[PDB]
Parts: structure tokens; C-alpha cells; sequence
């Protein structure tokens, strides 16, 4: 198994234990309507560090955090058009279904390959750490699914003469 | 850290890493897919149960090991099993680590392109080369020179080596495997009067056989004995609470290696057929070869066969020279471990095609106008 | 279901209705037509001659200049010069079905007249057939630019009738199929145990006409198509010409049919992750 | 991809005699899943004043499938809707008062009391069947 | 010891009469009902709405029964039980946007405040206003207050701020008070003046707590520093940060030991002597109100044909945390025996339940402090 | 709010709502017009009476029961029982929801489309499901592999599953559950001096049975004891103040389940009869299904049952078995309650068959919206 993934995502979840921070405040100088706080960050001392975290040499994460709301973005080794544009027939397909799950910073963001918008609301909405114990790892499983589409698509390459010529 | 070494072949899969003492990634090199209306529809099952899970479910499944023009032909069904390796055995990418692949003698033309098409466009390895499996055995023995038998579940071959220089006309590849045995063997159940005899019981047949079979010591003595005895007959549980007690078949059908002629097949019997390697070989060496007779496979773990085949071979042979016949404990299991340990001679890598060579022309850098 | 005919659904049914109407002596409504097919067609149809009792089909293509150069005309003077007709302007040629050009058995021509497209192609392919039959190498090749990001010619040899190609690759995701699956044709026919020679060529046009390895290690399909006489008999021939007069055009449409399809898997998959995403609770 | 009414604009200038010379007026539109109205002045309009009328011919023709229970018989219950239309459109209309109109059909001959014939497609053989009140009652 | 949610309120704060019987709550949004200790059952006792700025803190003066109410409107009032209901009695301020917290000058003289508007709206009663009025510390402060603690002499004040800089202040008002006793931190003690600071801008100071007489003071930031200032070590200071999940709360429970709690939901102990920077822990304090026998295989089956979170884990034994520690715990307090001799303590959570707890099992030590 | 869940079949009525622990519509499935003269003005009535109201008028009523071959046959017979059922028993709009109806297989076909013409073109209902009646047990039992029994009154089924795979050759399914043995028991107690018996009392024999009958434990020795001991004999009581006494009949008719062959019925004792179709099948399943057998319906609930049956099933089986006899209290209603759970499954909702399909479709291929 890719076992330094264990150091990797155990340290992700140690960061997401050091800093399960996100809790609310509204206003003290400007309006009560809690914002995309990670976008609208004015100043440092109130808030989490801006950060980036390589897995190797192409692969890395960005995380950035207001004390109440957060970005993630994640980068992948793959770089062929046959890796990218083909899975981007899906990453097109993906984004309306982001509207059916509400926490994407809804784009396949470059330098990385994706991004996320995360907030304190969720901490009050249903549950506790089973949440991040799902999320952080589900995020690998949806990568292992690329292997699922891989043999699928490669077998669509195995559609080819298997129709046209095999008619005869 | 690693470079990738496998029994990618027939029987079970028997893979590990470079340099290990043992293959470990191990389950049948065959897989099943539901033969059924899934009447509890939506019960959350994927379309296959694989080797050990195939067996856990074998009453459910359709399964494949294609035409005897090869071992298989839609190798793109090990398609699935490539992932079943990469994740379901391992959770790793081949694309990470230098890979030791393997293939047999005399594969018909298209093999190595059609292979490497996958192995680099798909398995994307840093760099690789492909071995032939015979001398892997001698590596474990710490040897180079003698006659090497394979008989297996894919195939058979019979392989003279001399620190290399192995004989293109006296190495003897053959389609034969334990694969084949059962077609005669299982017709006997109507002699047994069993109104109940199928495809899926072939694995139990093979079981009982792997538990209790042996090759007859001097077969008409055995036939006269079966005609006069039933201590032969030995008991065996069956899955509802039954037993069957059976056991003359247990060495009767184990004559067919000398008698392919049983199906009316015009092939000579085993050692006689094999001798022709030596007959085509150099003649001088045939003294010294008495000490160099190396024998192995899962198919090789039976009782009685050893002394039989020796005396059988001896019916072909002169006396005159000092024998050693050479067949180790675990010879069945062993071959992957010798081939695993080769990679320690890091020299073995330098042959490697990298993905660049494969990219640039194509695997037209190495395929089969190449020798 | 995905199949076609050389006569057109659109045309046959309407004009057989016009000829049901001609048998009845019926009065018009305003038809004029232009449209397209495979092979770069400009179809046309009309109420020609102004009046209440004529119809004319017409057709135009640039590379007609490469084709009128060849004696296609004579079979067509049989099959369709059975009918009484004249070329229209702007079109290469036209079929006047004047309603007084119609026979007693008005149906019998309709199929034939509609199938005329491929049949014009066959009317000249017969010359390379005759060259092969007369035992002739290299004869009188029909170099046509039907397409031009592509190339073709028809030619002959004593054993075997021939066509040759070129076509420029646009995307590597195409090339990765192109330089693989036809090499499981050029090395794979056991389950399809019929085919003549077809050589898709990721770089390689044949030697009397262009020359081999004329592409970017893979970026131009110089396909080639050559017939055993188990095709060049007066029969197995016809089946096959039909396929060819659509093949890669039709294929490159099937591509997209199948592109669409995967989104079943993807609908299922993406819906699955929408299920999976709950499980954080 | 234009809004469907954009095609109908061309018909309003296919009609093209004198006075066809501005974009101010009012279309009334109707159909089978949809009906529409639109306050166009030189192309401009107002949201809640454009009208999107959901009431349409589907919604009628199954109501007419219940009018079968008034009078007539002998049909596969999905050739039932087919036949219902195959009558409807040539014969149905409006009356000024119901209670006048009953008595024409009650009395005053086949100009009211028409009869229709067709096929029981259960195995493709005839039915001959009523017409009358259902004409003025439908629309 | 014991727990129940009689109804599942997001108890965003809790407050009482000093006999800990009538539970007032910060609710969801802008909708309050007070409940009461019906033996140990919980039953409704009031409906309140007219402080319309949701709710934030309060200061229920719990002897006199005067909930100074706060939140997202200047309809901020002493709610008092008028026999009928707790009902408003207005405060006048010069804050804006909100009030987060409010704080009786301990002898109930007045209260201190934390504004939606960078400021301490130092608020003082007028019989002449019929109500409170204020004056403002807009400066020398820079930004507003999350937590508050008067030193026991009641005109002397500590706070935790969104202006970060860990500052000690005076806020005497001439028209209600007189200036306090020579404060060792600093003794310029009029209105709005600064006694002392620890240079710590180190997170927004989130909890502030005197020792059992306030001879020393602790602080924590929500960025989860844990810290002190001690006067008798000659205006000494200390700072540390936790290992564990980020803070909900901290309190002294002596002059030498403290209880802390964070997004780990379990409380942890702290311990000390007088060794300046020698801040030290004492480990997790609780034991769960659950045991492993829980299960119902029939519904586990029904909803393993359906699949919502249907791959199990003991995280679910705390609705994601494990430890029965829920979507989240939300507050802590001592019930009885106090920051010296506690007999019982309690905690709230997002689940809406009362909980009360195993204290005196941990009574097992003697004396504290060392002048270091 | 919720969709109705029902034993729309034979037996007792057993119906309620999705998400209930229980039905609440529970009464006799009966059609009950009078016959005697409409006399005493002040009595004032409609024409016919259902189950409980059939009881309430019973002396006056022609009482009838639509259940031919187990089929609750005619449509008119149900329609006002239905009217009652919703509007008056359940006090409910059937239009309020989809509905979880049910069916057994092996009915004549267009039946269902005629029913649907009622359930929609009469009763207009938004949508429905018509779940196959073994399925209902699976939520209730939690089971997925095993044997599913059914016996109340008016249909038998006996279904194998192994994650579904309900076997079209090896299932058993039949025109009635526990019904016409009472004819035999009637043919018995005429011997007890009963020149004194009626049509309307099978319903009451059935009562004595439900109170006092038990499944015989050792029939031959049961008869030896019945032939020799008064201890079997026990009293019963009749409407005007009249005792009777009974005791051997009380197991005699309660042997015919093991001896339909008593009447000359071709069925053996039923679990033997049934065990045969199990023999049409895989060997592996057998101990598993023995360790997984499940019981439900009215007449399954008799005393002495399992402690007889396991020992009679023991008379059939191979050696080394261990068993599970999933025969709960209220097992009869466990099948209703399992449909009430099923209805909650979001996955189960995902193709509720609407009136809106039917509005377009008519009847003409609803049997290919089916399998």
C-alpha cells in the first residue's frame, strides 16, 4: 500500500485536530451577515495561517483559513491530455452536482486540480468527527474511482473495431 | 524502495516484491461474474467475485481461462485483475516502480506490443523488462546448467541450459497443464453411478485428487489390485453433510500422462516424449546430465510418480553414469522466490526498456520483428 | 438501431407521394431543396420548368472536375439514362422527373434513382475492377479530393483492386486509438473472418502514389483498402462498397454516439458520490 | 436556441400588407402542454404581464376520456384516447346556453346527432358509435 | 453522573436564579423559553422574545434576579421576573451592531460590556434616565470584548479582546462610584485608564479568570494560548498553549488548578504552583455516560438496504466524536461546593440536555503554590 | 404523510400505514347480503355486510368469500369492501398517497391490469407498488439467505433465497394456506353426534382449533395414547349455554399437514413434499438454509409445531446439521410489519408506478413494466 499516505492524512487530520476551529462572531465594526470569511480576510492575528503542503514534487495541497471558514485546493501528478481532458469530460459533468453537495469552491482549480469552500455552519448542522473521518478519505476514494473510469474508458477504446469491423 | 516482481501467470497469482523469501500476493489466476438474475436487486454487489471470492461464491458465477491457442486470449479480462492487483491486493501504482514482467517461449506474433501498449500507456512503469521463467528455478538452487522441467496450470516446458546457450531445437514447450486432467477423470462419475456430477465440482475433484491422488507404481499390479481391493477407497466430505468414499480412480486416471492415447490421442507418454529433447541435444553431455535433472511444479507434488518416472526414464536410458534427480521441497511454490531474488543482481535491470523508448517509436522499439 | 440506405427516407417517400399524385393528376405545392450527405454532397430538388407537372433533383461538388475526367457516364446512361433528363446549371448534373417522364410502374425506379450516389461511385470503381481483371498494374488512378485535410486515390493491380488514403489527426486522444485498434485488425480478424485488406496507416501511404511513413510518428492516417477476388467477384463486392461509401465519416459520428453513452456510467457514478457524500453524518 | 415564439415573429411579417409596420400589439398563443400571452411593444415586455399559460390540450383530452363514460364503448383503453381525438377536432364547438342546446340533439336530427365509425383495435374490427352533445360540450 | 435533553435545544448559553432551578437559554435564532428543574426533570416556565437581537450572553444577577440581557439589538434590558414573566427594563449604551457579553461590577454596582463596535460602553444607572446611560472607552482600546472578569473589589476589571494586547484597565465613573485601591499592576485608576499589559497580542483573548481571590489571573485566547499574570511574583506573567482541540472554556477551580475544555468535548485538568512560566496540565477529567451494550440490529438491517452513513464506527457513539460527545458539547460550570470544595459540576451541548458530574473522586491531594 | 401498507390477500385482513408497528384494519374478508324477508320496520338497512358486520347480522346473511384457488376473484366483491376499507375502516383518502399493495405469482395475467383499471380508473390513487409477497418477510426477519415459509389461510408459498435467486423450479407455491383440513375435521366431529353442524361454523371449528388444537408430536403413539387415555379430552362451550367435550380429533386432523395423503392428496407431509424441490439445487446451501429457516402466516402459529417439525425435517436431512427456526410470536403479522418498514426505504421509492404512466399507457403493456 502507499503507506506514507498514512503519515500524510494522519497529519492532515492532526492539523484537522490542532485546528478544528470554525465558530462564529457576526460583527464589531462592519455588518452581522457572516461572509465567505476566507475570501474577505482583512488582517492576520484573528485567523488561521495560510498554508501549502507537498506530497512529493507535483503533488500538494493548499489550505487557507479564516478562523471560521476555509479553502482547500489539491494537486495531482498526472499531466497528459489523456489523463486531464478525458477526466474533465467528467469535471464538466461534476460541477452541477456540486450544487447538490454545497461545499466545493466549485472549480477544477489549476496549480492544484480542484478547490473547496468550508465553514462553521456545518459544525452545527448534524454531526462530529465521523464527518472529517469521511471527507478526507472519501477524497482518496474518488481518486481510486479514476482507476474505475480508467478501465471503463480504455474498454471504450476496446469498443472500436469491436463494432465497425466485427459487424462482418 | 521497491521494484516489482510477480507470478503474473497461471495457477494462482504468486507475486511479492523484488528480493523476498516468498510470494504473498496469492489467489486463483481465474475469476467469476454472476451467472444470475440478481433477484434481491440493488443488494450493493459489483459484477465479479475474484479467485478466493470467486470460490466463496462459485455457485453464482461465470468464469474464464480462454482457448488452447494460448493460455487465454482476452487477456483484457486480467484487465480487471490488474486493478485487483494494484489495489485489491496492494493499493499501489506500477507506474511508481521498475517492473519485472514475464512471458513464455514461442508466443505468437502480436504479444509484446499488445502487452506493452498497456504496460507503459496504462501501467506507465518507470522502466521494465520481460523474463522467461525456467532459470528462475535454478537461481533459487544456485545453479545455471542442467535440464529444467515445468509442468503447471498454464503450460509445460522442458528446458536444457548451459550457463546460457539454451537449446532452440531441444527446449520443448508444450500446452500441457493440470488444467487439462479433469475431462477424462470426471466421466468416471457415471461409473460411480453419481446422478450428480458438474463443472463446479471439478474443483472438489481436483481437491480430492490434490488430497489423496498418486501415480500408480506399476499400473497392472494396481489394476489387479483394484480388481481385488478397496482400501484404495478413501472418504471425502461434501457440502450438505454428505461424504463420498472413492479411490481406485485416484491413480487409474493418474496413468494418462503415459497414455494421452486414453482420448485416442496419438501423443507418446511422458518421459518417452521428453527424451527427444536429449535425443536432439549434444550426445557427449548425456553422461554428465545424469547428475543434472531438475524437476518442479504444483503438478509435481504427487506420490508414486517420482520412482515411476525414474524407472520409466530408465527404460529409455542406459545405466553407465551417476544419477542425481533434483526436485526440492516446495518446488511447486518456489519459482517466484528465485525470480524475486534475481533483482539483487541489479544488473538484471540494465536490459530495461524505459517508457521513453516505448513512447518514441512506439514499442516498435522492441516488439517482434526484433528477436 | 443505427442503419441507413443510399436512397433517402426524405426523398423516396415524398416523390413516390408526388408520383402517387402524378398517377392521380394532382396539382403542386412549392418544393425546392438543397442539402448534404456523406462525401460532401450538395443535393437539390425542385419544381423545375415552372409548371404544375415536373420535379428535378440536382447535385453539385467541387471535385466533380476530377471525376468527369473518367468514363462513369455509361452505366449511368443505362440505369438512369433509362429516364429522360438534363443537367441543371450550378449543379454538375440533374434528374428531371417530369411527371410525364414517369412510367406505368412508377415505384420501380424510385429506389434505384435514390441509390444513385454510391452507384455513381460504383460506375467508375468498375474501371479499376476491369483493370484488375485485364491484369493491369497502376492503371489510370482516380485521384480525388472529396476531402483535403485527407487524400484518396482508386487504382488497380492484376490480383487485386485498390483504394488509398490520407487524413490529418487533430487530437492525441484519437491517435492513441488509431495506432492501436487497427493493429488488432491488421493483426486481428479471427472473430470477423472475412475482411479484405484494410491498412490504417498512422504514418504510411503506399509507394506508387505517395510513399510510406509520411506522418508525425502517428499524426496522419494514410489508410489503404485492397481486395481479394473473394470480394472482386461480381457479388461480395457490392455489400462492401456500401460500407466504404460511409465508413470513417459514419464511424466518426458513432464516436460521439458512444461519447454520449458513457454518461450512463457517469450518471450512475456521480449520483453514487452524491449518495456516498451523506455518510459523514 | 431561441425562445419558441421567435419563429412566429416571421409569420407576422409573412403577412406583410400595408400597416404591418411596427412591433406593438398582442399575440394570443395556445397549444397542448403550453399556452402563452405576451405584452410586446417594439420587442420589450414586462415579466408578470407576459403570461405563461400552463392550461393545454393534454389536460382536455383525458377529461374527454371520461366523457366516454357518457355514451360509447369497445376500445383498448389507450386506443381510447386516440379515438377520442379522432372524433373531437372536426365536430366539437361552443353553445350560447346549455339548456337550449340539449334539445337540438334530443330532437332535431343528425345535423346534431351525427354517428362515427372505427375499429376496436383489441383485434382490429369495427365499432360504430355515437356523436351528439359531446360536440358542444368538449371545448 | 446523569443527563437528559427534555427537548433538543441548541443551548447557546445558560443562566439561573442562584438556586440553579430556572434555566434561561440562548436559543436558536430569536425564540426563548426558560425551563426549570422539575425535581430533575426539565419543564417550561417562561416565553421571552422582546430582546430581539437573538440572545448572546446575559448577566443574571442571581440573588436580585435581574437578567441584564444582551445580543444583536440595543433593546437590551434588565429582564426581571415581574412575578408574571421575566420582562424587559431598558439599558442605554453607545455600542453598535450588538452586545456579546455583560458583567456586573461584582457588588452589582453596574456592569461592564462587550460591543459590536470596538468598545467598552461603560454603562451606569440613572434614576433620571429611568434607565441606564453610558460613557465610552472607544480609545485607548482599538477593538472589542469577548470575555470579562472584575477583580473582587468590583471597580477593577479584566477582559479578553479582539484588540488582542493582553491589557489590564480601570473604568471608574464619577456619577456612580469612587476610584479603586492601589492596584499593584498599575494604580492610575480613573475612567478608561491602563494598569498593565502582557505583550501578548497572542490570539483574541477568549477566557479571563481570577484565582480564588484574584491575586493572580489566568487567560486563554481562542487560538488556545493558556496564560497568567501574578502580582505577588512582582507583576509576573506566564503563557503556554494546549495540545488538544481548540477552546470552548477555562476556569480556575482554586488559585493553583483550573479546568479547561475544547472541541475534544471532554474536560482536561491544569495544575500549577508559583514558578512564573511553569504552566502545567493534569490530564482528561471525565468518564463517558455510555457503555458498549448499545445496538438494535433490525433498524441496522433496514437501513443497510438504504445506506445513509451505513458503514459503522465508534465516532457515531458520540454522533461523530465518540465518548457520547455529540455534534458538540457547548458549556461547563460548577453546581455546588465551588472553586475550593466542589460537590457537583455540570455541562451543556448542542443536544439540549442537562448533564451533571463525577467531582469528588478526584479530591485526592493537599496544598499548592511555590514562589518560583 | 404516509402510503398504505396491506395484506390485500386471503386470511384475516391485515392492513395499516407505512412506518407502523402494526396494521389496524383487521377483520374477516367477507361479502354478506341477506336472504330472509326484510320484516321489522325500525330495522332499516342497505343490502350487504362485511366481516364484522357479517357477524353482526349473521343469522340473516348469505355470507360469501371470493377466494377461489386462493384468488380473491371478482372485482365487484371487493369494491365496496374497499370503499369501506379506506373511507370507513381507515377513515382515509386512498388518493392521499402512493400505495404499497402486494401480490403472489401464478395468477392469470390481465387480472392485474383489470385490477389497476380499478385502483386507478376507479380509485385514482397517485401511484402504487404491488410487492411480491415473500419479499415482505425480508425486512421483518432481517434475512437475505434462507428459506421463507407462508401459511395463513389462502395461499402457500415456500421460497428459497441465497441473496435472492428465488428458484422457479425449486420454490413451492399453492392455492391455499391452512383452509380445507377443517373439512376433514368437520367430517370427524359429525361422529361426535353432530347431526348438528353448518357452513357458517368452519369459522368456529377454526376457533376451537385456535384455542385447543395442537400439532401432533409422535402421531403413531399419539394414536396409541388417543386409543387408550381420556387425558386428551377437554370441554368446549356453545352460544345458548351448552357444553361439549373433545380431545383426540384435536391432534387427528392436526396430522394431515404431514399426511395430505390422508385425503389421497398427492402432497406428502408438507416439509417432505417441499424438501424434494430443495433437492433440485446446490449442495453448499443446505446447512446454511437449515441454519436459516423462517416462518409466518396465521396457521404457522400452532402449538407442538417446531418440536414436531425439526424432528420430522431431521427424518429428511443429511447428517451434521444445525438449524434456525425463525418463528416469532405474531409471525403472522411480521409479514405485514416488514412491508411497513420496506415502504420507508428511499431506495424502494425509486420507481413508484403512477396513475400518470397508466393515463398514457392504458393497460396494454403493464405486464412488461413487470418482468
Amino acid at each position: 500500500m502507499t503507506a506514507t499516505l498514512r503519515p500524510y492524512l494522519s497529519a492532515v487530520r492532526a492539523t484537522l485536530q490542532a485546528a478544528l476551529c470554525l465558530e462564529n462572531f457576526s460583527s464589531q465594526v462592519v455588518e452581522r451577515h457572516n461572509k465567505p470569511e476566507v475570501e474577505v480576510r482583512s488582517s492576520k492575528e484573528l485567523l488561521l495561517q495560510p498554508v501549502t503542503i507537498s506530497r512529493n514534487e507535483k503533488e500538494k495541497v493548499l489550505i487557507e483559513g479564516s478562523i471560521n471558514s476555509v479553502r482547500v485546493s489539491i494537486a495531482v501528478k498526472q499531466a497528459d491530455e489523456i489523463e486531464k481532458i478525458l477526466c474533465h469530460k467528467f469535471m464538466r459533468f461534476m460541477m452541477m452536482r456540486a450544487e447538490n453537495f454545497f461545499i466545493l469552491r466549485r472549480k477544477p482549480v489549476e496549480g492544484y486540480d480542484i478547490s473547496f469552500l468550508i465553514t462553521n455552519f456545518h459544525t452545527e448542522q448534524m454531526y462530529k468527527h465521523k464527518l472529517v473521518d469521511f471527507v478526507i478519505h472519501f477524497m482518496e476514494e474518488i481518486d481510486k474511482e479514476i482507476s474505475e473510469m480508467k478501465l471503463s474508458v480504455n474498454a471504450r477504446a476496446r469498443i472500436v473495431a469491436e463494432e465497425f469491423l466485427k459487424n462482418f | 524502495t521497491t521494484a516489482l516482481v510477480c507470478d503474473n501467470g497461471s495457477g494462482l497469482v504468486k507475486a511479492g516484491f523484488a528480493g523476498d523469501d516468498a510470494p504473498r500476493a496469492v489467489f486463483p489466476s481465474i475469476v467469476g461474474r454472476p451467472r444470475h438474475q440478481g433477484v434481491m436487486v440493488g443488494m450493493g454487489q459489483k459484477d465479479s467475485y475474484v479467485g478466493d471470492e470467486a470460490q466463496s461464491k462459485r455457485g453464482i458465477l461465470t468464469l474464464k481461462y480462454p482457448i488452447e491457442h494460448g493460455i487465454i486470449t482476452n487477456w483484457d479480462d486480467m484487465e480487471k485483475i490488474w486493478h485487483h492487483t494494484f489495489y485489491n491486493e496492494l493499493r499501489v501504482a506500477p507506474e511508481e516502480h521498475p517492473t519485472l514482467l514475464t512471458e513464455a517461449p514461442l508466443n505468437p506474433k502480436a504479444n509484446r506490443e499488445k502487452m506493452t501498449q498497456i504496460m507503459f500507456e496504462t501501467f506507465n512503469v518507470p522502466a521494465m523488462y520481460v523474463a522467461i521463467q525456467a532459470v528462475l528455478s535454478l537461481y533459487a538452487s544456485g545453479r545455471t546448467t542442467g535440464i529444467v522441467l515445468d509442468s503447471g496450470d498454464g503450460v509445460t516446458h522442458n528446458v536444457p541450459i548451459y550457463e546460457g546457450y539454451a537449446l532452440p531445437h531441444a527446449i520443448m514447450r508444450l500446452d500441457l497443464a493440470g488444467r487439462d486432467l479433469t475431462d477424462y477423470l470426471m466421466k468416471i462419475l457415471t461409473e460411480r453411478g453419481y446422478s450428480f456430477v458438474t463443472t463446479a465440482e471439478r474443483e472438489i475433484v481436483r481437491d480430492i485428487k490434490e488430497k489423496l491422488c498418486y501415480v500408480a507404481l506399476d499400473f497392472e499390479n494396481e489394476m489387479a489390485t483394484a480388481a481385488s481391493s478397496s482400501s484404495l477407497e478413501k472418504s471425502y466430505e461434501l457440502p450438505d453433510g454428505q461424504v463420498i468414499t472413492i479411490g481406485n480412480e485416484r491413480f487409474r486416471c493418474p496413468e494418462t500422462l503415459f497414455q494421452p492415447s486414453f482420448i485416442g490421442m496419438e501423443s507418446a507418454g511422458i518421459h518417452e516424449t521428453t527424451y527427444n529433447s536429449i535425443m536432439k541435444c549434444d550426445i557427449d553431455i548425456r553422461k554428465d546430465l545424469y547428475a543434472n535433472n531438475v524437476m518442479s511444479g504444483g503438478t509435481t507434488m504427487y506420490p508414486g510418480i517420482a520412482d515411476r518416472m525414474q524407472k520409466e526414464i530408465t527404460a529409455l536410458a542406459p545405466s553407465t553414469m551417476k544419477i542425481k534427480i533434483i526436485a526440492p521441497p516446495e518446488r511447486k511454490y518456489s519459482v517466484w522466490i528465485g525470480g524475486s531474488i534475481l533483482a539483487s543482481l541489479s544488473t538484471f535491470q540494465q536490459m530495461w526498456i524505459t517508457k521513453q523508448e516505448y513512447d518514441e517509436a512506439g514499442p516498435s522499439i522492441v516488439h517482434r520483428k526484433c528477436f | 438501431m443505427i442503419l441507413l440506405e443510399v436512397n433517402n427516407r426524405i426523398i423516396e417517400e415524398t416523390l413516390a407521394l408526388k408520383f402517387e399524385n402524378a398517377a392521380a393528376g394532382n396539382k403542386p405545392e412549392a418544393v425546392e431543396v438543397t442539402f448534404a450527405d456523406f462525401d460532401g454532397v450538395l443535393y437539390h430538388i425542385s419544381n423545375p420548368n415552372g409548371d404544375k407537372t415536373k420535379v428535378m433533383v440536382s447535385i453539385s461538388l467541387k471535385f466533380y472536375k476530377e471525376l468527369q475526367a473518367h468514363g462513369a457516364d455509361e452505366l449511368l446512361k443505362r440505369v438512369y439514362g433509362s429516364y429522360l433528363v438534363n443537367p441543371e446549371s450550378g449543379y454538375n448534373v440533374s434528374l428531371l422527373y417530369d411527371l410525364e417522364n414517369l412510367p406505368a410502374s412508377k415505384d420501380s425506379i424510385v429506389h434505384q434513382a435514390g441509390m444513385l450516389k454510391r452507384n455513381c461511385f460504383a460506375s467508375v470503381f468498375e474501371k479499376y475492377f476491369q483493370f484488375q481483371e485485364e491484369g493491369k498494374e497502376g492503371e489510370n488512378r482516380a485521384v480525388i479530393h472529396y476531402r483535403d485535410d485527407e487524400t484518396m486515390y482508386v487504382e488497380s493491380k492484376k490480383d487485386r483492386v485498390t483504394v488509398v488514403f490520407s487524413t490529418v489527426f487533430k487530437d492525441d486522444d484519437d491517435v492513441v486509438i488509431g495506432k492501436v485498434f487497427m493493429q488488432e485488425f491488421k493483426e486481428g480478424r479471427r472473430a470477423s473472418h472475412t475482411a479484405p485488406q484494410v491498412l490504417f496507416s498512422h504514418r504510411e501511404p503506399p509507394l506508387e502514389l505517395k510513399d510510406t511513413d509520411a506522418a508525425v510518428g502517428d499524426n496522419i492516417g494514410y489508410i489503404t483498402f485492397v481486395l481479394f477476388p473473394r470480394h472482386t467477384n461480381a457479388s461480395a463486392r457490392d455489400n462492401t462498397i456500401n460500407l466504404i461509401h460511409t465508413f470513417r465519416d459514419y464511424l466518426h459520428y458513432h464516436i460521439k454516439c458512444s461519447k454520449a453513452y458513457i454518461h450512463t456510467r457517469m450518471r450512475a457514478k456521480t449520483s453514487d458520490f452524491l449518495k456516498v457524500l451523506n455518510r459523514a453524518r | 436556441i431561441a425562445v419558441q415564439a421567435v419563429l412566429a415573429l416571421a409569420a407576422s411579417w409573412t403577412s406583410r400588407q400595408v400597416g404591418e409596420r411596427t412591433l406593438t400589439g398582442t399575440v394570443i398563443d395556445s397549444g397542448d402542454g403550453v399556452t402563452h400571452v405576451i405584452p410586446v411593444a417594439e420587442g420589450y415586455v414586462i415579466g408578470s404581464c407576459i403570461k405563461h399559460i400552463p392550461i393545454a390540450g393534454r389536460d382536455i383530452t383525458y377529461f374527454i376520456q371520461q366523457l366516454l363514460r357518457d355514451r360509447e364503448v369497445g376500445i383498448p383503453p389507450e386506443q381510447s384516447l386516440e379515438t377520442a381525438k379522432a372524433v373531437k377536432e372536426r365536430y366539437s364547438y361552443v353553445c350560447p346556453d346549455l339548456v337550449k342546446e340539449f334539445n337540438k340533439y334530443d330532437t332535431d336530427g343528425s345535423k346534431w346527432i351525427k354517428q362515427y365509425t372505427g375499429i376496436n383495435a383489441i383485434s382490429k374490427k369495427e365499432f360504430s358509435i355515437d356523436v351528439g352533445y359531446e360536440r358542444f360540450l368538449g371545448p | 453522573m446523569a443527563y437528559h435533553s427534555f427537548l433538543v435545544e441548541p443551548i447557546s448559553c445558560h443562566a439561573w436564579n442562584k438556586d440553579r432551578t430556572q434555566i434561561a437559554i440562548c436559543p436558536n435564532n430569536h425564540e426563548v423559553h426558560i425551563y426549570e428543574k422539575s425535581g430533575n426533570k426539565w419543564v417550561q416556565v417562561h416565553e421571552l422574545k422582546e430582546h430581539n437581537g437573538q440572545v448572546t450572553g446575559v448577566d443574571w444577577a442571581p440573588d436580585s434576579n435581574r437578567i441584564v440581557t444582551c445580543g444583536t439589538d440595543r433593546n437590551a434590558y434588565v429582564w426581571t421576573l415581574k412575578g408574571r414573566t421575566w420582562k424587559p427594563t431598558l439599558v442605554i449604551l453607545r455600542i453598535n451592531r450588538a452586545a456579546r457579553c455583560v458583567r456586573w461590577a461584582p457588588n452589582e454596582k453596574k456592569f461592564a460590556v462587550g460591543s459590536g463596535s470596538r468598545v467598552i460602553s461603560i454603562c451606569y444607572f440613572e434614576q433620571e434616565n429611568d434607565w441606564w446611560v453610558c460613557k465610552h472607552i472607544k480609545k485607548p482600546i482599538r477593538s472589542t470584548v469577548l470575555s470579562l472578569d472584575w477583580h473582587p473589589n468590583s471597580v477593577l476589571l479584566a477582559a479578553g479582546s479582539c484588540d488582542f494586547k493582553c491589557r489590564i484597565f480601570s473604568a471608574y465613573i464619577k456619577e456612580v462610584e469612587e476610584r479603586p485601591a492601589p492596584t499593584p499592576w498599575g494604580s492610575k485608576m480613573p475612567f478608561g485608564e491602563l494598569m498593565f499589559e502582557s505583550s501578548s497580542s497572542c490570539g483574541w483573548v477568549h477566557g479571563v479568570c481570577f484565582s480564588a481571590n484574584g491575586s493572580r489571573v489566568a487567560w486563554v485566547s481562542h487560538d488556545s494560548t493558556v496564560c497568567l499574570a501574578d502580582a505577588d511574583k512582582k507583576m509576573a506573567v506566564a503563557t503556554l498553549a494546549s495540545e488538544t482541540l481548540p477552546l470552548l472554556a477555562v476556569t480556575f477551580i482554586t488559585e493553583s488548578s483550573l479546568v479547561a475544555a475544547g472541541h475534544d468535548c471532554f474536560p482536561v485538568l491544569f495544575t500549577y504552583d508559583s514558578a512564573a512560566g511553569k504552566l502545567s496540565f493534569g490530564g482528561r477529567l471525565d468518564v463517558p455516560k455510555q457503555s458498549s451494550q448499545r445496538g438494535l440490529t433490525a433498524r441496522e438491517r433496514f437501513q443497510n438496504l438504504d445506506k445513509k452513513a451505513s458503514s459503522e464506527g465508534s465516532a457515531a457513539a458520540g454522533a461523530g466524536l465518540d465518548s457520547l460527545h455529540k455534534n458538540s458539547v457547548s458549556q461547563i460550570s460548577v453546581l455546588s461546593g465551588g472553586k475550593a470544595k466542589c460537590s457537583q459540576f455540570c455541562t451543556t451541548g448542542m443536544d439540549g440536555g442537562m448533564s451533571i458530574w463525577d467531582v469528588r473522586s478526584l479530591e485526592s491531594a493537599l496544598k499548592d503554590l511555590k514562589i518560583v
